[PDB]
């Protein structure tokens, strides 16, 4: 038991880049549904219709 | 200053061998479910 929990903590250990990146996708998601979906600029570049 | 009486001074020493016998039975199941524990998701 004693290692099964050195275990699963070195699990929760390695697991902080990556929960980061899952945060960064659902923040992502979770705008681009709220703004309908229509995206405004904030870099400039010329566009074509 | 035979055989069946050292065949028993054999079976005194194939006693430990059964004892044995049996560390090594429990050895074995110690390390399946100890790898069952820990290792399996």
């Amino acid at each position: 038991v004693e290692l099964y929990r050195a275990l699963d903590a070195y699990r929760a250990r390695i697991a902080v880049e990556y929960v980061l990146i899952r945060a960064v996708r659902d923040e992502i998601y979770a705008v681009l549904r709220r703004d309908g979906g229509a995206l405004p600029q904030r870099f400039a570049c010329h566009v074509s219709r | 200053s035979v055989l069946t009486q050292n065949v028993l001074s054999a079976l005194e020493i194939l006693r430990l061998v059964r004892l044995d016998l049996r560390q090594l039975a429990q050895s074995v199941q110690d390390t399946i479910q100890h790898m069952r524990f820990l290792y399996l998701l």
